[PDB]
């Protein structure tokens, strides 16, 4: 997941409107280029590589249609389709969400709501309460963040492979001056943009800014 | 007296063998919850459940019948066949309650043509089973739920003889349950319908315990009663379940049918008192059911005793180091006691379960790629913690074999990244 | 003219890989769909050359995969067996799926038999009790290949094909003629009693050191020494006056008694099928080396876990020409097993499947844990045990009071302290927290 910043909008968007056309009819060519211009070859919200191309509505066609030909929504996604986690678990596996109740990462910052543990675990944020509380949770229930094994076995297997290295970087912090440090902790967090679970090795070798 | 201070724990506390099976003299401890033995296929571990089984015969003898005689060992069989003693003797003692903290009992037996006639010393065993079958006689009382399940149990699927108590002591000892009795029986309570209640029981001890079926009941079809269950969805007969689902069924059935006939005036007759033992428990299971299976069982008997064998680390990742006792590799050199593990087991990862408990690597040595990784991290310090061609070579291996995303592929990269800090803070040191 | 035109086409002659015998027309089972087959709604599988494996969950129909392979195997069986012969049937109770408005159970398997005749659809189908419409079997090119198999057979000693199943209750307690090879083939065999009985039998037949029974004898030995633990078999009369089986089971000399139960039965098991395909494999230098389909239901049964670890490294090194379909519990034993060779099925699944497809993660040289983790969802700490959880809990503690230890934080690392133990890998982990967390908070406090 990281910040993408949307660009000119394909012309043939505007040639296709709810009702008059379906997704299906859309060249996916023709907005395959002005993706890869935002995302580069890399996949949106959940981070893979794009040697399989996906392109994804983050509201769910069905309930909301519309805005289902709308440049804002379409990002990139894990894959193909053609599982149960990242996008596919919310309309399958999932009850009764609420909408808005989940946090949407295009405005607003995951890390206010929630933080990853060393564990591979994901909790809500410290110090939250109220609806703030509940999107928290909700996003873990929707997206199963947690409940899925894969998952959870994926982001546990990265942050303790990496582990040993927070060890020695912040064990060094003593032993040299307090501006060459944070360069080091520099090009620490600048490699895990490239590395799937950004967020869960953010939060391992910094805080969330509680 | 309440009940004669019967209705106060009743369990087995220690077990000697002397010159019985290959034992030597051997010596076993045994936790009032839950014992397991490990070490052995089931060689050892079935004499000694088999000892067990043969001591708790004595029990339900004496229970069922005034002056029975329980099963005795034999000349041929169990008596080791090297033993200047030329008599193998299978000493036990029990604790059941404040009062009577000490049953003992020895069964004992020697070879044709011994001086003195080595004679089992059952007397006070059979009087405290006396006690209980006067008590019970006098008034009803809850009595022990003694059973057995070997490898036996692995087997394909009268009202005088299935519904009257204390048919739960028929041929619960011996190894493999009488499934099909708990068929009769069960059918047998739906055409009655006290037997709800039982009925209810059992319905919920098998739910509860096996993953797979969530229902139970019968289908009074005129001429044919089936017995039919609800696997994955699926309204399906027992002929129908998987070899693992319907054994442990069966294995489940069978000691709660015991336990609901023999604990009638418990209200849960599943938390009745007993000594179950049962060889490898994680029969026909798979990984994920090996790690329930214990929790299951002591979660539908809370007030009973286990001694179950085992060889998955996943079954010892659910127990406490005390439980477990370790059979040596070399056991040749006869051994007088069982040690616990020196590591932690329950709560723990399966994979240093398996591998410091069992001595089995958490990668196999016969794959050549299993070792890769390992090597690499050698390799890397060989050269100074930096890279070379043969590094460089073995990481291109690794990430081809096992992936991109691989944990291996992962690791290597935090061990590179690593060393190459080591020679950078080294350099700037 | 027509009949040296078969006889080429069957005896297939082509041995350059490393003096390893292979067939340029080999018969295997290419593909298999189930249509209302006990659960199975509609179901297609696909399989390998060599080996294919089959994991689930206890109500992941594996077993019933191969119940139907065998069941359509045994028309092969039969048909070699005399002419017009019959073979195994579907159940018609139970066989069928119980939620389905057709009423009828279909197992259409497909065998691909050489370059020339490259499919073998035959398929195999009951109707349910009561129907009055009945569905037929396409038996017929089964029959066709088994009869072609007997003629040529017949006119001139062929190489059969080795079809075996060895299932579940190959473990529970329980003659000269090439085609006794082929008796119980698809049940009933690679029991231990048997083979003791069968190979004392054999060296009393040899005994007096003047298909020869020496040669069955030495192959199937040699099977044993190859694909098991144990290095060295034996039969002991002329000592002990009774006839013991003795073995190196880890360098010992000891009895067959002395054997773990479940290395008894993968003995039985290899030993079977070693006799079976040295009798059917007359025309050979190693008759090991011969075609066939066996069939194992969960070949780590009884077995520890290391030996486990162990099983499947000598399946294909002597035996390479024969479709292994076997199926598992064990992640131990996958981690031998490329990803290529297996099939898996997804928990939470009504039965209403398309295809069984192979993992994406590698399976082959991977740790037991990490295989058992995706392959199939299982952590590797049981959700059930609290203890579990604790280091978790314990990060909350630590981010509760800015990554600094307090009186929450530290009883909870005194229960894992009491609990774990002092070398446990869990107090390194909690450490490590405490330290990491602590110098955040001082990195934080300077700035
Ligand atoms: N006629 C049927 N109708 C509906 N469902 C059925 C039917 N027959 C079997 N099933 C389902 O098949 C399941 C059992 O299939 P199977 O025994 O092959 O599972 P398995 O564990 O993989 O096999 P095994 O452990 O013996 O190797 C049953 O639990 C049941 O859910």
């Amino acid at each position: 997941m990281k910040e993408l910043a949307r660009l000119e909008s394909p012309e043939i968007l505007d040639q296709y409107t709810a009702g008059q056309n379906d997704w299906m009819e859309i060249d996916q060519s023709a907005v395959w280029p002005k993706l890869t211009e935002m995302q580069g070859e890399f996949c949106a919200y959940c981070e893979c590589r794009l040697n399989r191309r996906h392109i994804e509505h983050f509201r769910p066609r069905g309930k909301f249609p519309a805005l289902t030909f709308i440049w804002s929504n379409l990002f990139g996604s894990c894959g193909d389709s053609k599982w149960s986690r990242c996008g596919i678990y919310k309309d399958n596996g999932a009850g009764a969400y609420n909408a808005d109740d989940l946090i949407k990462p295009d405005e607003e910052n995951p890390d206010d709501y929630l933080l990853f543990l060393t564990t591979g675990e994901v909790v809500p944020a410290i110090g939250l309460t109220g609806r703030a509380l509940k999107k928290a949770q909700e996003t873990i229930r929707v997206f199963n963040l947690n409940g899925d094994i894969k998952l959870l076995g994926s982001r546990r297997t990265a942050v303790q492979a990496i582990m040993p290295n927070v060890e020695y970087l912040y064990s060094l912090l003593e032993e040299f001056e307090e501006d060459d440090w944070n360069e080091m902790l520099r090009d620490e967090l600048e490699k895990i943009e490239s590395d799937e679970f950004k967020t869960a090795l953010k939060h391992a070798w910094t805080s969330n800014q509680e | 007296t309440c009940r004669d201070y019967i209705q106060n724990a009743f369990y087995l506390r220690r077990l000697t063998l002397k010159d019985f099976r290959r034992f030597s003299l051997l010596e076993i401890k045994f936790e009032e919850d839950l014992t397991v033995i490990i070490g052995n296929n089931g060689k050892g571990k079935t004499s000694i459940l088999y000892a067990i089984a043969k001591t708790l015969s004595w029990f339900v003898a004496n229970i069922l019948k005034e002056g029975g005689s329980g099963q005795r060992l034999s000349e041929l069989t169990d008596i080791k066949n090297d033993a200047e003693n030329r008599y193998a003797d299978v000493s036990s003692t029990f604790f059941f309650g404040k009062g009577l903290k000490s049953v003992p009992i020895r069964l004992s037996r020697s070879a044709l043509g011994t001086a003195e006639r080595r004679d089992s010393e059952v007397k006070p065993a059979r009087d405290l089973a006396d006690i209980w079958r006067v008590i019970n006689e006098a008034k009803t009382i809850n009595l022990p739920t003694f059973a057995l399940y070997n490898v036996e149990r692995s087997q394909p699927f009268n009202a005088g003889r299935r519904e009257e108590r204390f048919d739960a002591y028929s041929q619960a000892l011996g190894g493999a349950g009488r499934f099909d009795h708990f068929v009769e029986w069960y059918i047998y309570l739906h055409k009655r319908t006290t037997e709800s209640v039982q009925k209810s029981i059992v319905e919920k001890s098998i739910c509860s315990v096996v993953p797979s079926i969530s229902k139970i009941w019968v289908e009074m079809t005129t001429g044919s009663d089936l017995v039919k269950v609800t696997n994955d969805g699926h309204d399906v007969t027992i002929d129908q379940l998987s070899d693992g689902q319907r054994v442990f069924l069966s294995l489940v059935a069978d000691l709660a049918r015991r336990m609901v006939m023999l604990n009638p005036l418990l209200e849960n007759p599943l938390e009745g008192r007993g000594i179950v033992l049962i060889d490898e428990i994680e029969l026909h299971l798979h990984p994920k059911w090996q790690q329930e299976v214990i929790l299951n069982l002591r979660s539908v008997f809370p007030n009973i005793q286990f001694i179950i064998t085992t060889h998955s680390p996943i079954v010892l990742s659910t127990i406490e180091k005390r439980c477990i006792r370790e059979f040596d590799p070399n056991d040749d050199g006869n051994q007088s006691f069982l040690d616990s593990p020196d590591m932690q087991t329950k709560g723990s990862e399966n994979a240093q379960i398996l591998e410091q408990v069992m001595n089995v690597h958490p990668t196999p040595p016969g794959i050549a790629e299993s070792h890769w990784l390992g090597d690499f991290e050698l390799l890397l310090l060989d050269n100074s913690g930096e890279l070379d061609n043969q590094s460089q070579e073995l990481y291109d291996k690794i990430k081809t074999h096992f992936g991109i995303d691989s944990a291996e592929l992962k690791k290597a990269d935090s061990l590179i990244r690593i060393n190459k800090m080591k020679n950078k803070i080294n350099k700037i040191r």
